[PDB]
């Protein structure tokens, strides 16, 4: 029951500081730029949900558009893969965004 | 320089799943202080910076009173919007409102607003003079011609030229040690081959206050507007910000490119080659 | 602090 113009999320998948494997860290998911609101938002650690994901309050930006901040600690290592999996009206299915050390 | 305050508010409607839902924010500069959810617990304005903990009881009583109220109006504008349009109860919407302030280094009211949006859209706003609305549509008409007859830009200006800019002069000084700081972006740049051929140079920009910021490239000094991939500014999380730009450039070129940086905590504008 | 007054559309 979508109503008013869609805007697809712009997806990025980060974390806070420059990656050390070992050194613990936060994973960022951010999602900007959508209507409407409604929105799934999960980081995934080797394919599978993190449990223990928080999430910013949602608010908006000067041109109404929504944004979000999923965020969990996390200490990377060499082998472990993590990403960010969203699921909005816009997408014809959930899109997964993989984490990489250089975006 | 110059500090704003601003509430953000969401109401969504959500048929067949539960009543509407209405969330809150507030923010001085690109840092929250505040917020309210209509589904959480607590049914309170709540703390999310440390400055505004220090805060008594009768403010939190007085700001959560507030807010509720605001909650429960957006819930029935939803209702009222609906009938104006002749919409489907089958249909969820969204009423977002904003309002808030802007104040000068020396704490002068510089603009007010107090502004609101159906659907992702326009609908109406308090224009500068803070006398007068903008409607979007003929629905946001018969809205203001209803509170031209009540007089709501009288009470609204009231209190963006004074509630508003007392309550951001206060915070400002009760978190000074935090929101009177700028901290300027570290610079880096990145090389990730694609091909044998090209190329992506990355231009970053790390750790920065506030979120303002400027990157382009540059290819022999002349700018390179079409072929930039530039980023949305994003949270670190930890109250500064990040942004990178990138070109792609022919193997071998690399030292055509120059990367230019602009932020308030910086003295002059950086520039960055490979 | 937030707006003293709400009104219906």
């Amino acid at each position: 029951g979508s109503s008013g113009i869609q805007r697809t999320p712009k997806i990025q998948v980060y974390s806070r500081h420059p990656a050390e494997n070992g050194k613990s860290n936060f994973l960022n998911c951010y999602v900007s730029g959508f209507h409407p609101s409604d929105i799934e938002v999960d980081l995934l650690k080797n394919g599978e949900r993190i449990e223990k994901v928080e999430h910013s309050d949602l608010s908006f930006s000067k041109d109404w558009s929504f944004y979000l901040l999923y965020y969990t600690e996390f200490t990377p290592t060499e082998k472990d893969e993590y990403a960010c999996r969203v699921n909005h009206v816009t997408l014809s299915q959930p899109k997964i965004v993989k984490w990489d050390r250089d975006m | 320089g110059s500090h704003s305050m601003r509430y953000f508010s969401t109401s969504v409607s959500r048929p067949g799943r539960g009543e509407p839902r209405f969330i809150a924010v507030g923010y001085v500069d690109d840092t929250q202080f505040v917020r309210f959810d209509s589904d959480a617990a607590s049914q309170r304005m709540e703390p999310r910076a440390p400055w505004i903990e220090q805060e008594g009881p009768e403010y939190w009583d007085e700001e959560t009173g507030k807010v509720k109220a605001h909650s429960q109006t957006d819930r029935e504008n939803l209702r009222i919007a609906l009938r104006y349009y002749n919409q489907s109860e089958a249909g969820s919407h969204t009423l977002q409102m904003m309002f808030g302030c802007d104040v000068g280094s020396d704490g002068r009211f510089l603009r007010g607003y107090h502004q609101y949006a159906y659907d992702g859209k326009d609908y109406i706003a308090l224009k500068e003079d803070l006398r007068s609305w903008t409607a979007a549509d003929m629905a946001a008409q018969i809205t203001k011609r209803k509170w031209e007859a009540a007089h709501v830009a009288e009470q609204q200006r009231a209190y963006l030229e004074g509630t508003c800019v007392d309550g951001l002069r206060r915070y400002l000084e009760n978190g000074k040690e935090t929101l009177q700081r700028t901290d300027p972006p570290k610079t880096h740049m990145t090389h990730h081959p694609i091909s044998d051929h090209e190329a992506t140079l990355r231009c970053w920009a790390l750790g920065f206050y506030p979120a303002e910021i400027t990157l382009t490239w540059q290819r022999d000094g002349e700018d390179q507007t079409q072929d930039t991939e530039l980023v949305e500014t994003r949270p670190a999380g930890d109250g500064t910000f990040q942004k990178w730009a990138a070109v792609v450039v022919p193997s071998g070129e690399e030292q055509r490119y120059t990367c230019h940086v602009q932020h308030e905590g910086l003295p002059k504008p950086l520039t960055l080659r490979w | 602090t937030y707006i003293k007054w709400p009104w219906w559309v």
